[PDB]
């Protein structure tokens, strides 16, 4: 229902 | 029927009202 | 350009609907065309219609004579002796190339009356008013009619226009083509208490004499096409969006607040797609209508979408929020580029899918992020790799067979296997990818922005299609465009990928060469496959060394098989520093487990997925766990996972473990990662040292500290760790001991796991995860150690499944009093019942799953009870249950149904063409055959799916079973 | 390969030459672990030269 893809740790920028 | 009986499978003339619907709100 | 195929150029149409009767399944109603002849000496004019009794045809306020004869109906002679497949598919794409309006054909012939032939040569405007009437439709409008007593509003009637493609001809007569753009009135008379929603804005809505009826004007400005006109008349609940005002959202009575928290996002899809492209929302109003016994679930029409209702959730429903917010996104994307610009012919179809496909992509990479993006395209990516080696090949614009290694005719959309269909849209959207990859995101939303922008000029002006055609979009009009932003022409991508219909395979081993510090690739292609093509464009790879990432560009030629890539130094195992990785940071890696002589830690052959392929690289099992760790790649984490299982060492259970522990991985990599390691788990068992795999996991994250076989209390607000909560019992109960059986440690878990469960204080709903526990004691069953051949009664039960028997009685049995959000624990419970008569434990018994396979359940239990049907009938070689299905295939109301039980027996069919079955008569030849040939006549998706059942029961050739 | 039993202390005395030595590509071609050491078959006769500063 969210994003849920733990971005800021596999693209930090 | 003494061991493990079952309510049978009785069909709704409109089923999404008793799918989709909340029952605790 | 845009040349007709029609001599007649079509330019207002009005469409006017009187007595819809819902007693008699009946509508009346008529059809004024106003046509401008091309062509002198026009004599005939060639309209589509199915289904419709025409009454009379007028043309200029004179009678004139038609004749109507529809060659689909029955497509070969019924005392023709022909049983192969080649034969039907093509007399059946003959028969539907004779009622093509692409051609200049059509259904209905109309013949001029001869006082207007100097009327028609002088080339001037035309009014055809054609009356007709819709008996008892079985096709095109679908009427759901519950038999609750009251007037019609007060039981929930409804009717809306069901079908895909050009199926409009079902219900008014029309020139059903795709390229005949026109403007159009529309107006509907139906029950003061209903509403009639259509296309266009309505204009007014007036009452009748006796104010019993009232009658709905549509107007429509935007010259669109007669397959994009829609209807849903029905006691819907109106709800104007509180952000945009523009946009109307309609309900079945009684689901106003579902229909408040579902489509209340919605806004937000519209500004995306209204800020990635430039241009405004084309139509001047937004309606989405939620039904009930919908076709597909979201079709998308000119300024209108039909969603079923079973997408409608409330507040506290996860596990649905992403699903129906992805239909509604996909809906809106087909708004801008389906509806708006449409297509030219057949071909240049696979522009408009996958424009579609790829900016509902962009949304779905800006909303659930960028992995969940990568994820999504990897999975797209693999189900096109298994589609096209399965089965030939999707041909994106084919040119008219130019697809003879398929059971079909790819000429027209409705001869296509369904199936074909699905794996045509995405195989279009990554090929948008593609091209997005060869020429930049920015100049492909500036080609989107110029198609959109030329047919928004072309929108507003009045001239007959003078320039109405720029709505129209062609392959060779969208590479110019490319070309026109651009200056690169796409030519070469346009030839491999579009023209050309093959995946690559890529093979690729290495070795490192320590004399002079080289990476020797070899990379082999299997272009004898059926299924794939040779590659012989540049090839990305990336290798991880001890100095950090380094891409690589390949030049992959025919003749060419060792690639010499130069290495770095391995200074950074001389010290210890950090290694760099793909992105900017740095790590602290364990180097105990690498080669000494090697500095290369992974490698990745086409790690960006640039090309359609499938890769199968032979790395070593310490480079698999160090891309399973360190890397920043969600696909090469998923890679990892999928190529650990071929080695069951201990040192790749510790780094499904290290996933498994480590939030911030991303989460679908976690709930691969325990599939996986109850893979390695059962395979090293006799090696095994503690308890069960994950248990000692499960009790460590989601359990109390005090009490470990107490669960925690269920809080769902992070979304993460219950995605894998949900999961993790369900890949702990393939654990298997020594003896073949599941041990007693996680059944019992598992059943603690299900009494402990207390849900009164989160504000979430529990029924997904308690289904998935359903599920994990459905996993649990190993086959019954039956002793010859013994009656499966209670007292030989086995003493593991009376407990799990227990519970999914109480499971369902409190199912028929408390229901959950969608009957998911009746779907579950009815699929664990057929995996305990699967095995020697249940007797095999179809009764309960025919009871609630019936018409008034639910959709998913009734196509839960269809599948334990269907794997009864292929297991037991049931006669009887398979006339039971092919009769509910012939006569069921919901047609929904139908083709799911189609594409069920063709998935698991009774019996293939190399088996000898019982059931492989002549009777059962001819029954499939008539089902082909008349039957499905009014569908065109059942029969394409008798079509592929006849191909997966029967093969291409005659019936081998037959005199 | 050849195989070459040396000494812990003694192993790094051959790759000093491997860095300093312009010959070929590369001399050490597989350094097994402390003990053990492979070559290109050439230089066994030039080491003995070394014995007498060693």
């Amino acid at each position: 229902p969210w994003n849920l893809s733990n971005d800021e740790y596999y693209y930090p920028k | 029927v003494s061991t493990f009986p079952l309510i049978a499978a009785r069909p709704f003339t409109i089923p999404y009202l008793t799918a989709l619907l909340p029952s605790e709100l | 350009g845009f040349e007709s195929p029609r001599p007649y150029k079509l330019t207002h149409q009005v469409v006017c609907i009187n007595n819809i009767n819902f007693q008699r399944k009946s509508v009346v109603g008529f059809v004024e065309l106003t046509i401008f002849p091309t062509v002198a000496n026009l004599n005939r004019i060639k309209l589509n219609s199915k289904q419709c009794r025409i009454y009379r045809v007028r043309i200029n306020d004179l009678e004139a004579a038609f004749i109507y004869n529809d060659p689909t109906l029955e497509v070969c002679h019924s005392e023709s002796k022909q049983r192969n497949l080649n034969y039907f598919s093509n007399a059946y794409a003959a028969a539907v190339s004779a009622v093509d309006p692409d051609a200049g054909n059509g259904e209905l012939c109309i013949k001029v009356p001869s006082e207007l032939w100097k009327h028609v040569d002088e080339l001037k405007v035309l009014k055809i008013h054609i009356n007709f009437s819709l008996d008892q439709p079985k096709g095109g409008l679908h009427f759901v009619v519950p038999s609750v007593e009251g007037s019609m509003a007060e039981r929930g009637a409804h009717v809306f226009s069901c079908g895909y493609q050009n199926s409009t001809r079902f219900w008014f007569p029309c020139v059903d083509s795709y390229s005949e753009l026109c403007t159009w009135k529309l107006e509907f008379t139906v029950d003061a208490a209903m509403v009639a929603v259509s296309n266009g804005d309505l204009v007014e809505t007036v009452y009748t004499h006796d104010m019993r009826k009232k009658t709905f004007h549509y107007m429509l400005t935007i010259p669109t096409a007669a397959s994009n006109i829609s209807l849903a008349i029905g006691p819907f609940e109106i709800l104007v969006d509180p952000y945009m005002h523009e946009v109307t959202h309609f309900c079945l009575p009684q689901l106003l607040p579902l229909l408040k928290h579902t489509t209340s996002y919605l806004h937000e899809v519209f500004e995306f797609y209204e800020e990635i492209l430039t241009c405004r929302y084309p139509y001047s109003c937004f309606k989405t209508v939620f039904i009930d016994e919908a076709y597909v679930e979201v079709a998308a029409y000119a300024s209108m979408s039909i969603f079923s209702t079973n997408l409608l959730h409330s507040a506290m429903i996860i596990d649905e929020t992403p699903l129906t917010r992805r239909c509604l996104a996909q809906s809106l994307a087909q708004q801008f580029f389906g509806c708006f610009i449409s297509r030219m012919s057949w071909s240049d179809e696979w522009v408009l899918k996958g424009i579609s496909g790829y900016i509902y992509g962009l949304w779905m990479k800006k909303t659930f992020g960028v992995n969940e993006y990568r994820h999504w395209i990897k999975e797209e990516l693999d189900k096109i790799v298994a589609y096209e080696l399965k089965t030939g090949g999707v041909l994106l614009h084919p040119i008219f067979n130019p697809a003879s290694h398929l059971h079909f005719s790819i000429k027209h959309p409705h001869t296509l296997s369904w199936e074909y269909y699905s794996m045509f849209q995405c195989k279009a959207h990554l090929v948008m990818r593609l091209i997005e990859n060869r020429i930049s995101m920015e100049f492909m939303l500036q080609v989107f922005n110029k198609l959109l922008s030329l047919a928004s000029t072309a929108s507003s002006q009045k001239f007959q299609s003078h320039m109405w055609s720029q709505m129209l979009v062609s392959t060779s009009g969208f590479l110019k465009s490319i070309s026109n932003v651009s200056g690169k022409d796409i030519q070469p991508l346009i030839k491999q990928w579009v023209d050309q219909s093959g995946v690559v395979k890529f093979y690729g081993s290495f070795a490192f060469n320590r004399k002079r510090n080289v990476l020797e690739l070899e990379i082999k292609q299997d272009y004898t496959s059926p299924g794939t093509q040779k590659y012989v464009g540049p090839l990305k790879v990336t290798v991880q060394e001890l100095d950090g990432s380094f891409n690589h560009t390949l030049q992959i030629e025919e003749n060419s098989l060792k690639h010499d890539i130069p290495c770095h130094s391995k200074s950074r195992r001389n010290k210890k520093k950090k290694i760099p990785l793909m992105n900017g940071e740095e790590v602290d890696m364990d180097l105990s487990a690498m080669d000494a002589d090697s500095p290369l830690l992974w490698i990745r052959i086409d790690p960006d997925m640039s090309v359609l392929r499938k890769v199968e690289f032979e790395q070593a099992d310490f480079m698999w766990q160090y891309q399973l760790r360190y890397e920043r790649d969600v696909v090469a984490q998923q890679e990892s996972i999928l190529a650990l299982e071929k080695f069951p060492t201990p040192a790749s259970r510790l780094a499904l473990t290290d996933i498994l522990e480590q939030e911030q991985c991303f989460y679908r990599v976690r709930m691969s990662a325990c599939f996986c390691l109850a893979k390695i788990a059962n395979s090293m068992v006799s090696t095994w040292t503690g308890p069960p795999a994950m248990k000692s996991l499960f009790t460590r994250m989601f359990c109390c500290k005090s009490c470990p076989n107490i669960v925690k209390t269920n809080n769902f607000m992070s979304f993460q760790s219950y995605f894998l909560q949900k999961t993790m019992p369900v890949a702990m109960a393939l654990l298997r001991d020594v003896h073949n059986l599941c041990p007693k440690e996680v059944l019992t878990f598992i059943l603690d796991l299900i009494k402990y469960n207390d849900n009164r204080k989160n504000k979430f709903s529990d029924n997904y995860y308690r289904a998935e526990m359903i599920d994990a004691l459905a996993n649990s069953v190993t086959p019954a150690v039956s002793v010859n051949n013994e009656v499966r009664t209670l007292d030989n039960l086995n003493p593991d499944v009376r407990l799990i028997l227990e519970e999914i009685t109480r499971f369902l049995n409190m199912e028929k009093l408390l229901p959950s959000y969608r009957h998911t624990i009746t779907v579950s419970c009815l699929r664990a019942i057929r995996v305990l008569q699967k095995n020697g434990h249940v007797p095999s018994d179809p009764a309960l799953f025919k009871s609630y396979a019936e018409y008034g359940h639910f959709v998913d239990i009734r196509i839960a009870a269809l599948e334990a049907v269907v794997d009864y009938t292929k297991v037991d070689r049931s006669y009887e249950e398979l006339q039971w299905l092919l009769n509910m295939i012939q006569n069921d109301p919901v047609p929904y149904v139908r083709h799911k039980i189609l594409n069920m027996l063709t998935k698991n069919p009774p019996f293939t063409k190399n088996m000898e079955s019982p059931l492989c008569n002549e009777a059962l030849v001819d029954q499939l055959w008539k089902l082909m040939n008349s039957g499905t006549s009014h569908d065109w998706r059942l029969r394409c799916g008798a079509v592929d059942l006849y191909f997966t029961l029967f093969g291409l050739s005659r019936p081998s079973c037959l005199p | 390969g050849v195989l070459i039993e040396c000494d812990p202390a003694m192993k790094q005395f051959l790759l000093y030459l491997d860095e300093s030595n312009a010959l070929g590509k590369k001399f050490i071609i597989q350094d097994i672990d402390d003990t053990h050491v492979f070559v290109i078959a050439e230089l066994v006769n030039v080491l003995q030269e070394r014995v007498g500063e060693l």
